[PDB]
């Protein structure tokens, strides 16, 4: 009855090949390296370390913040892991040397989440005083302040497709803030729980968007509602799609429901375990993204435990 | 040879009873190496 | 002595769970350039 209902996509299930846990506290940031060979990820420790992608093995550990390290992005143009901490101070650490470089500042509070841009050399620091911030890398210099939120912008998106910067504010509105004049050229009419996710999917469609309390698609070209999400109630955190047509809703129940991006139907949605050192309701998503090589999956839940999930071959998976 | 003939207890041979040494975290920030170490040294 | 569960029960046999700490590759192996 429904429409596209027997032509659904393919989506095998998942599997947990291998859970880290060397962090001390809960992680809030993970992120792969374009060379599928570091795996940056932050923890509450104020102490982002970087470990092997494929070994599972610790590689490096470098701390510097003063506080809780919310965002870890490892920029493929350029060798810097830019850092961003809750201290109001996005801590620029190159891996040139394994230190701090260029230290920038300019938000009056915490800093929710950092994106690099692929095309203009400039990182959109997603603060959450009461706007982001358009710093200029190599410069120490901010660009434009592009204050379009009435609260915090969680989430926050740089693509060279889309001419402005999709900014996720956590005040049930969405918007997307040009970088040349930066007003928010359209807001979003969805979304109403406090937007907190993003994503994009640019392998044979525009980028997509989501929410934690009905969450919907986007498009690029001035947004357009595509279809609404499955029954997903919970504050999704993590939204991460892969280019096979996976699409991974990491939320803070720990129900890490994994859908489609094409048919929106859960294939997997199943639910992590925990630490034994950890509480009974404490294991929840809140970041996850997926391999450079587009494998092994990858989700840092908040049981101070970076579980890795591997792919696995089935075909008893028949969605009705 | 019979240079301890009074002596009560043997040979124990086992310092933590089930290992070497913990070689386990925990997420439990107080019941951790840690915790356990801070409490030993700085106090007393 | 103590007394606590074990992890490897809780994560699954399957699941490989490896605790890493530290001492490994302080801050010469990503910083540079390997030497080819």
């Amino acid at each position: 009855k429904a429409p596209t209902m027997p032509k659904p996509q393919w989506h095998p299930p998942w599997k947990l090949y291998r859970v880290i846990s060397g962090h001390l506290g809960w992680v809030r940031c993970i992120a792969v390296e374009p060379g599928n060979q570091w795996f940056v990820t932050g923890s509450a420790d104020r102490t982002i370390k970087i470990w092997d992608l494929a070994s599972g093995k610790l590689k490096l550990s470098l701390t510097g913040h003063i506080s809780t390290v919310r965002g870890v992005i490892v920029s493929t143009r350029s060798p810097y892991l830019f850092s961003c901490g809750e201290d109001k101070q996005v801590k620029c650490w190159d891996l040139e040397y394994n230190k701090v470089i260029r230290h920038y500042h300019g938000h009056l509070s915490a800093v929710y989440g950092l994106d690099l841009h692929p095309t203009i050399d400039v990182l959109v620091t997603c603060s959450r005083d009461s706007t982001a911030r358009i710093w200029d890398v190599r410069t120490k210099a901010s660009v434009h302040t592009l204050s379009g939120h009435t609260n915090a912008v969680a989430t926050v998106r740089c693509q060279a497709a889309e001419p402005q910067i999709i900014t996720g504010s956590h005040d049930t509105t969405i918007r997307l803030w040009d970088l040349v004049a930066g007003k928010t050229r359209v807001t979003l009419t969805n979304h109403k729980k406090s937007v907190r996710a993003v994503v994009l999917h640019p392998r044979h469609y525009t980028f997509a968007s989501g929410s934690p309390d009905n969450i919907k698609q986007w498009k690029f070209p001035d947004g357009s509602f595509i279809q609404n999400l499955s029954g997903h109630n919970a504050i999704i955190n993590t939204l991460t799609v892969n280019s096979d047509g996976v699409l991974v809703s990491g939320a803070d129940n720990g129900t890490m429901h994994l859908w489609d991006w094409r048919t929106g139907y859960n294939f997997q949605r199943v639910h992590a375990a925990v630490q034994p050192g950890s509480l009974d309701s404490e294991s929840g998503i809140f970041a996850c993204a997926f391999d450079q090589s587009e494998s092994r999956l990858l989700t840092a839940e908040a049981d101070k435990t970076i579980k890795v999930y591997r792919e696995d071959d089935t075909a008893t998976e028949e969605t009705h | 040879r019979r240079w301890d003939d009074d002596v009560v207890f043997k040979n124990c041979a086992k310092g933590v009873d089930d290992q070497k040494k913990d070689k386990r975290f925990v997420n439990d920030t107080l019941r951790s190496e840690f915790h356990k170490k801070f409490m030993e040294k700085y106090i007393k | 002595k103590k007394y606590y569960p074990t992890a490897e029960e809780v994560y699954g046999p399957e699941v490989e769970t490896i605790v890493q700490e530290e001492d490994t590759q302080p801050l010469t192996e990503p910083i540079i350039k390997p030497v080819k």
